[PDB]
RNA sequence: UCGGCAAAAUGACCCCGUAACUUCGGGAGAAGGGGUGCUCUCCUAUCUUUUGAUUAGGAAAGCGGCACAUACCAGGGGGUA
RNA sequence: GUAAGGCGUGGGAAUCUGCCGAACAGUUCGGGCUAAAUCCCGAAGAAAGCUAGAAAGCGCUGUUUGAUGAGCCUGCGUAGUAUUAGGUAGUUGGUUAGGUAAAGGCUGACCAAGCCGAUGAUGCUUAGCUGGUCUUUUCGGACGAUCAGCCACACCGGGACUGAGACACGGCCCGGACUCCCACGGGGGGCAGCAGUGGGGAAUCUUGGACAAUGGGCGCAAGCCUGAUCCAGCAAUAUUGCGUGAGUGAAGAAGGGCAAUUCCGCUCGUAAAGCUCUUUCGUCGAGUGCGCGAUCAUGACAUGACUCGAGGAAGAAGCCCCGGCUAACUCCGUGCCAGCAGCCGCGGUAAAACGGGGGGGGCAAGUGUUCUUCGGAAUGACUAGGCGUAAAGGGCACGUAGGCGGUUCAUCGGGUUGAAAGUGAAAGUCGUCAAAAAGUGGCGGAAUGCUUUCGAAACCACUGAACUUGAGUGAGACAGAGGAGAGUGGAAUUUCGUGUGGAGGGGUGAAAUCUACGGAUCUACGAAGGAACGCCAAAAGCGAAGGCAGCUCUCUGGGUCUCUACCGACGCUGGUGUGCGAAAGCAUGGGGAGCGAACGGGAUUAGAUACCCUGGUAGUCCAUGCCGUAAACGAUGAGUGUUCGCCCUUGGUCUAUUCUGAUCUGGGGCUCAGCUAACGCGUUAAACACUCCGCCUGGGGAGUACGGUCGCAAGACCAAAA
RNA sequence: GACGCAUACCACGGUGGGGUCUUCGACUGGGGUGAAGUCGUAACAAGGUAGCCGUAGGGGAACCUGUGGCUGGAUUAUCC
């Protein structure tokens, strides 16, 4: 535009939608599991991904992924929820944090194990 | 008179890139001839003649093949004498060669002379 | 009670305020509110045929009562098929 | 809470100001509170006395002042939203009274109808503002938490009193909600002070010590207060800090991993252990303390620090990663499962990508993950981008505001510019030194600004006199499907009539419906009617665009050329607005040949709501209104200046030297350059520059939803989000 | 100084409209995505009837048809 046009009507910003609107600009949110289930991935991937329907403390209903192999979650279990989507599964935009609240860590995990709540094995 | 000054400087640039020997400028002004005197002093043009400056003025310019670009500002730009050097740093594309022409209360001067005389004013334009 | 049938209520003038919708005419007195008697004193006018005091309207200060359209007369209103 | 009664910055006049500094004058007499007074009242002139314990020392009062604060006003600067266009009625102004310390519609009365608003009032939403913090080659963006300056508030609303100062966080009165006692009549309370507790939350600390220092209140002091502060406690929350050793060491030990099972087979690995040295940090034991913070004196910190001694490598290394982006590879297990994933992608029997072993890489008392900000992102482009074919030129104009726009001479001093003065708080950023060893300070610079004074006079603005090159007129020549009105012409189609004539015509890929012996098609002449105007004729012409075609006449808009004519910058663009605007469609009345949505029939086909055939309504035409949209396209906004040529052509003029040149004017083809992602554009640019407007910011959702305006409707315009 | 249950102003409270938002709602739409189902074959080649724009009508459904416009279609040694 001309300089006079920019004086009259400036420049707006780019419009981009929020990724995790339900976290409400918090790093984590506590929740309680409503339904623990599995979901199949979008093609070309094929598995049975363990997810959980979680109602958050601000009364938002989200789908969160349960990472790792095996979990102890049931209905009405407390889970701490962090951001981060799962690319196989549309509509799943969050993760459950292992080793906090009801979701236990994974013993026997040895590598990358602070992302799975696993302690350091004591040397004997 | 900013529009006719830019018209004349662009006419000079365009016939310069055609490899011509001379141009005719019309309409002219005293600001235009002072800009051309500064250009002649720095060697960018060879010579210029003013014809009938008080009735219907036209200017003949002699060309040498030495100027890349002459521009007149089309907007008001104030500069202080302590501000001239950083403006010239930001305005010349090479930041080394070329001159900024300023209208001062001491007259129309190039930027180095205006720094030396410690006088500010309005930027007319530049050439390099 | 078949059903507010009948009754009760509203009701006048002046001022404020008036919605949905509309064929832009309406709806509309929508709805909802306030004042109203008398005495004195000013102001205005009554196009005063007894013009230096009489009527109408308005301000302002008072007076009495439960009550000032005191009797008589005199719309109930709104929403929706 | 507050979007301007606030804040930042600079000013002003119509005010007050306890304590503090400095002058001058006074400090007299009665009464009242059970008793008195520096308490209250009265008289003069305003007051108030205490102390010979504080006797010329305090205190008070009045008048002049300095200083410091406070109140009031004001210029400039300081959000989003028009899918919010009108708002105001003490409102805007005047007069006169009142009120205030003080100007003032601050408000009573009277008078006028003003005031604010497209340069965005009012409505709605959000928000304390600043110094500054983080990021960033300058600009910007986000933030306004700590700390300091200003403002606002103190459970929620409303008030005033006292006072120099408050409409007062830990004061008073009233109303409200909540709450604690109550002997039941009634009372009491307000942590958004410091600690602390419930609650909410992913998440944020001790119910600590001392007034030693600094600051503050009271007191003549001595002192007394001070959860201001100072200092300890908790928390890897942050910080370019320090440490976890320094050497040596081959039985290359054991053990682990890999291996034609290569060179001690390769590697963990000189790694460990062992041996020698040093003990920072932390640990333990002592000793001086006018070491130091503090001095006349006073030390919470301080169970510290400092100094000395004991001791023994002793007490101190993880986290992420190793397919590519990206530094770092092998074995086993699994077998599109389990799982991984920032992106691209991995896993379906030899997976460097999943999980474990072994090895390795990066950082390191941290390191990853999530959230949030800036950068990379020139990905909202001022710096520094675009719109022919990728997102994006408004269908086209006219014009309001606004923006932008020729020459000379003279004047002036508002902008501009030079210097001086004032201001720009401190802290922070930058420079430098010293200090310190994860810590501090001084002096500068910067603070790009505003006010005042005095210079300058080129530019912008303003004033005056002039100029003619841009715009506009006139005179004289022209061209034109420019527009509107009124007349008129012929060909052809259809229908009808009359002669002659007799068998089909029409139509298809092939057929059939249809039409024809009531005589068609065909042939001659005639009649009626509507619509469109062949040839000319087209890369021609005209119009702003949409558009405009037979001919005549009337009325009329614009354009071109020439001039030793006038006039004198009157110009360009154009938000909001206004107008014009194919076709289809709508309303009323006409008209209706041909064509033809819908529809009927005949066919094709698996079906055929089509394509083909045959009938054919609205419509297509006229008059008057509405609508306001098109691939309304050159998919190219309007304008101005400049840039090598060649070939044509429209309409003029001049020169001609018998056939052409020159110069304007539009319209085309080609091209040197230059430009372009490429195709291509190229004096009618998409070239070299500029002015002004419109528009774009990944795809889909979507030109959809909602709302407003407009329309008789059909719909149109502005136009999202999940 | 009272003081008057004297006027004014005024909070709370009552009441009627506006402006601007918001909870819930029988039912009825739209959009996005998907393995594979049903019906057809609309577009891309002249895509089998060139395609597309505005507008109008018609149809299970893509779509078809008129009308004006566009080329962002292919094919095809100008002739008084
Ligand atoms: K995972
Ligand atoms: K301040
Ligand atoms: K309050
Ligand atoms: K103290
Ligand atoms: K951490
Ligand atoms: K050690
Ligand atoms: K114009
Ligand atoms: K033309
Ligand atoms: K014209
Ligand atoms: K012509
Ligand atoms: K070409
Ligand atoms: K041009
Ligand atoms: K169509
Ligand atoms: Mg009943
Ligand atoms: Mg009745
Ligand atoms: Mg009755
Ligand atoms: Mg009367
Ligand atoms: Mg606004
Ligand atoms: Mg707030
Ligand atoms: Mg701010
Ligand atoms: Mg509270
Ligand atoms: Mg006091
Ligand atoms: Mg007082
Ligand atoms: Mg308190
Ligand atoms: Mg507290
Ligand atoms: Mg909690
Ligand atoms: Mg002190
Ligand atoms: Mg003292
Ligand atoms: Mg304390
Ligand atoms: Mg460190
Ligand atoms: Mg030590
Ligand atoms: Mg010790
Ligand atoms: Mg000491
Ligand atoms: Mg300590
Ligand atoms: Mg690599
Ligand atoms: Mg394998
Ligand atoms: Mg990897
Ligand atoms: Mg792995
Ligand atoms: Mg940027
Ligand atoms: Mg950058
Ligand atoms: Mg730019
Ligand atoms: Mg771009
Ligand atoms: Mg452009
Ligand atoms: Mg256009
Ligand atoms: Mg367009
Ligand atoms: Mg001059
Ligand atoms: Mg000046
Ligand atoms: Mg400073
Ligand atoms: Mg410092
Ligand atoms: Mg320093
Ligand atoms: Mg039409
Ligand atoms: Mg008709
Ligand atoms: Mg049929
Ligand atoms: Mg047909
Ligand atoms: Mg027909
Ligand atoms: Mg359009
Ligand atoms: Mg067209
Ligand atoms: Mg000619
Ligand atoms: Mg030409
Ligand atoms: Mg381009
Ligand atoms: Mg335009
Ligand atoms: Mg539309
Ligand atoms: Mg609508
Ligand atoms: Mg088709
Ligand atoms: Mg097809
Ligand atoms: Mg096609």
């Amino acid at each position: 535009p001309t300089f006079n046009q920019l004086i009259r009507h400036g420049r707006e910003e780019k419009r981009r939608t929020d990724r995790t609107r339900a976290l409400d600009k918090c790093p984590q949110k506590l929740g309680a599991c409503l339904r623990v289930s599995t979901r199949t991935p979008k093609k070309p991937n094929s598995a049975l991904r363990k997810i959980a329907k979680v109602r958050l403390s601000n009364r938002h209903d989200i789908f969160a992924y349960i990472p790792g192999e095996g979990h102890n979650l049931q209905e009405h279990s407390q889970v701490l929820i962090r951001g981060g989507r799962v690319k196989d599964l549309p509509g799943v935009k969050f993760h459950c944090i292992r080793g906090v609240k009801d979701l236990m860590g994974i013993p026997g995990r040895r590598r990358g194990r602070s992302k799975y709540g696993a302690e350091k094995p004591k040397s004997i | 008179g900013r529009r006719i000054l830019n018209d004349a400087l662009r006419t000079i640039v365009n016939a310069e890139r055609r490899g011509k020997a001379s141009v005719e400028l019309k309409p002219i002004s005293t600001v235009m001839s002072s800009f051309l005197r500064i250009m002649k002093e720095k060697g960018y043009i060879k010579n210029f003649q003013v014809h009938d400056p008080h009735r219907v003025g036209r200017i003949t310019v002699d060309l040498q093949g030495r100027v890349n670009d002459c521009k007149a500002l089309t907007y008001r730009q104030d500069v202080k004498a302590k501000e001239i050097e950083e403006y010239t740093e930001r305005t010349l594309p090479t930041r080394q060669w070329g001159y900024v022409v300023v209208t001062t209360p001491d007259g129309i001067l190039d930027h180095e002379e205006a720094i030396k005389r410690n006088v500010g004013g309005q930027v007319l334009g530049f050439f390099y």
